[PDB]
């Protein structure tokens, strides 16, 4: 994946993480917040654990880009939403969270 | 071997003093002194964090975004430009408040 170097906030993937064009509950943060980890209202909406070990080795980097790009269930359908290179950032956020 | 939350208590008198200073026309010289005194704060604090607090690699690259404009605010009031010192100030908040809201999504945070 394209490392996303740290820079302005305004081209920033947690920009858009934390919600910036989108309502509240079409907002990655939303659910996955809690460091990845997930909210009270991620976990009822059946979230994984971003930060596990076991979550990250059952996808790929592509499968990633795809799902974000895809949408599965209440995860919402991104692809048009934002860049490919905004959802590629973002396949590397989802990664991040267990890189200790 | 401070905590995220000491961190933030030691930031917020800071940001205020800034705050208070990005909304005006003004160039006294002991107030751009004191904005590159409260730009260093910042950038010590999210240094600390990102050191000696090990969370995971989107914490530390966070605390990278807060630092990017914490510089980019002292370098603009090193160059008496009080309206990038503003547009750069906007950007920091949101920097901040991108942490706030990844990592304590639940908690009512400021900024
Ligand atoms: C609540 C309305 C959500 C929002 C907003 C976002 N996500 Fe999501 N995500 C949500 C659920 C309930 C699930 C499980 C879906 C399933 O049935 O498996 C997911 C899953 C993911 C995954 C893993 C893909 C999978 O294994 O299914 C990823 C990588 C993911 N979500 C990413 C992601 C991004 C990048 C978001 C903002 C652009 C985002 N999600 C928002 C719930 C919700
Ligand atoms: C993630 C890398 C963060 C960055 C960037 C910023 N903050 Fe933060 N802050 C973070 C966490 C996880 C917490 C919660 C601490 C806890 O109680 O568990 C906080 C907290 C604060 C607080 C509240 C302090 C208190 O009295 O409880 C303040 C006032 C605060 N943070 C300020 C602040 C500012 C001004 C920032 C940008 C300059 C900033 N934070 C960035 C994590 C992160
Ligand atoms: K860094």
């Amino acid at each position: 994946l394209n490392e996303h170097t740290a820079g302005d906030t305004t081209k920033s993937p947690y920009t858009i993480y934390a919600g910036l064009g989108f309502a509240v509950q079409e907002s990655c943060y939303y659910c996955h917040g809690n460091g990845g980890k997930g909210t009270t209202e991620g976990l009822i909406f059946g979230v994984p654990d971003f930060t596990s070990t076991e979550f990250q080795s059952s996808m790929t980097d592509k499968q990633i880009i795809d799902h974000i790009n895809k949408g599965k269930g209440k995860c919402p359908s991104y692809q048009g939403k934002m860049s490919p290179e905004m959802i590629e950032k973002m396949a590397g956020v989802v990664r991040n969270f267990a890189v200790k | 071997a401070a905590t995220q939350q000491e961190i933030g208590k030691n930031m917020w008198d800071p940001f205020q003093s800034m705050r208070a200073v990005t909304g005006l026309m003004e160039l006294t010289s002991g107030q751009c002194t004191q904005l590159s005194k409260d730009a260093a704060a910042i950038l010590a604090g999210v240094k600390e964090s990102h050191d000696s607090i090990s969370v995971d690699k989107n914490y530390k690259v966070l605390n990278d975004e807060v630092a990017y404009h914490a510089a980019n605010i002292d370098a603009a009031a090193k160059a008496n430009d009080l309206e990038e010192v503003q547009v750069q100030f906007r950007r920091m908040t949101i920097a901040c408040r991108n942490c706030h809201k990844i990592y304590k999504t639940e908690q009512r945070l400021v900024p």
